[PDB]
């Protein structure tokens, strides 16, 4: 199987700005067979290039496309409000027909730090038998950051899960939630609850707890 | 105009048979090859396989083979993508898409020139059911304070949530849902807010869920001793 490997994964860039996105190949892929994707939330991918460097129809002179040996090359010469978007590349001359993982193309800022806000389980959900700790990063940028719970010093591990939000049109930050969950039993059995938020932002890594019962 | 219209969205249970269908327009269906492009939920594009209408004999990509079948009706200038047996390891985005190759008979490909909107699969044990809202109450804590609402174990997607009957538009973040191991959905919607409106401001959130015609309106409020 030809695996194709983008690079970089993310670009963050302004409008006005070039974007070099590449893409290589594990084995030899002749020029014929390489094409490039635009894809934008909620849309279908849509054809940019064909033959590594052939505009598909429609599409704006500043995409164009390039190669050298296994490396393959997709340029947006001057950013576009539009151009931010998840971009792939494909290959058709051996079967199975396959895709690299996509490079994000983000809307580049100034360094903002996440305002970090803890939720205990409400006394209604653990009713349930079931309690969910919440953690919110509030309108950070870049979008890389760690979360760690620790439950009485002890770090927690496969009992949470993260969702981020689009990058925010009018300030291009990112939020998240990261939600631990828990049996009621197992919530009622401890008292400390943490979540240490590690980012570029901050100088120190973050830590907001509560302790179960308190006010 | 060439167009390559999908089926609707689909939710089903694991092991129920499901056909899928592209229906194409402004080109002649047997003339291109037909492709179909797999996308899990926040994931990159996988392809499953090829069908040439007319001589239905179907290409797939080895891991993608025996679990479905792709076929092709070019009487009704449609492509299918079918399973016997859904998986909830089924849920994703479907498109079909055409190929565009050569003129002379090599049988190059070049890409996929012209895709379908996408038809979301959704393989769940779950059965329709409206959400559990829980307030995410605001600490005793530059003088911003956090709260929201922690929308629980709800199917199929998706929930809408407004703040204060959308008077409250500004620091609103609703995230997407995440699929949890149960089958059903959870999401949360939080609000940035000055801590000085925190017991002078009401805050609710509005939530609405659709297929289960469930609407729930929580007061949010900082958690008394």
């Amino acid at each position: 199987e030809i695996v194709l490997t983008q690079s970089p994964g993310t670009l963050s860039l302004s409008p006005g700005e070039r974007a070099t996105l590449s893409c290589r190949a594990s084995q030899s892929v002749f020029s014929t067979f390489l094409a490039w994707y635009q894809q934008k939330p909620g849309q279908a991918p849509r054809l940019l290039i064909y033959a590594a460097s052939r505009r598909a129809a429609g599409i704006p002179d500043r995409f164009s496309g390039s190669e050298s040996g296994t490396d393959f090359t997709l340029t947006i010469s001057r950013l576009e409000p539009e151009d931010f978007a998840v971009y792939y590349c494909q290959q058709s001359e051996s079967s199975p027909w396959t895709f690299g993982q996509g490079t994000k193309v983000d809307i580049k800022r100034t360094v903002a730090a996440p305002s970090v806000f803890i939720f205990p389980p409400s006394d209604e959900q653990l009713k349930s038998g079931t309690a969910s700790v919440v953690c919110l990063l509030n309108n950070f940028y870049p979008r890389e950051a760690k979360v760690q719970w620790k439950v009485d010093n002890a770090l927690q591990s496969g009992n949470s899960q993260e969702s981020v939000t689009e990058q925010d049109s009018k300030d291009s930050t990112y939020s998240l939630s990261s939600t631990l969950t828990l049996s009621k039993a197992d919530y009622e059995k401890h008292k400390v609850y943490a979540c240490e938020v590690t980012h570029q932002g901050l100088s120190s890594p973050v830590t907001k707890s509560f302790n179960r019962g308190e006010c | 105009e060439v167009q390559l219209v999908q089926s609707g969205a689909e939710v089903k249970m694991p092991g129920e048979s499901l056909r899928i269908s592209c229906k194409v327009s402004g080109y002649n269906f047997v003339k291109f090859w037909i492709a179909w492009v797999r996308q899990k939920p926040g994931k990159g594009l996988e392809w499953m396989g090829v069908i040439h209408p007319g001589d239905s004999d179907s290409t797939y990509n080895p891991s993608f083979q025996g679990h479905v079948s792709i076929s092709a009706d070019k009487s009704i200038n449609t492509a299918y993508l079918q399973w016997n047996s859904l998986k909830a390891s089924d849920t994703a985005m479907y498109f079909c898409a055409r190929v565009v190759g050569d003129r002379e008979g090599f049988g190059y490909h070049y890409g996929l020139d012209v895709w379908g909107q996408g038809t979301t699969v959704t393989v769940s044990s779950a059965s329709t059911k409206g959400p559990s809202v829980f307030p995410l109450a605001p600490s005793s804590k530059g003088g911003t304070a956090a709260l929201g609402c922690l929308v629980k174990d709800y199917f199929p997607e998706p929930v809408t949530v407004s703040w204060n009957s959308g008077a409250l538009t500004s620091g609103v973040h609703t995230f997407p849902a995440v699929l949890q191991s149960s089958g059903l959905y959870s999401l949360s919607s939080v609000v940035t807010v000055p801590s000085s409106s925190l017991g002078t401001q009401t805050y609710i959130c509005n939530v609405n869920h659709k297929p289960s015609n469930t609407k729930v309106d929580k007061r949010v409020e900082p958690k008394s001793c």
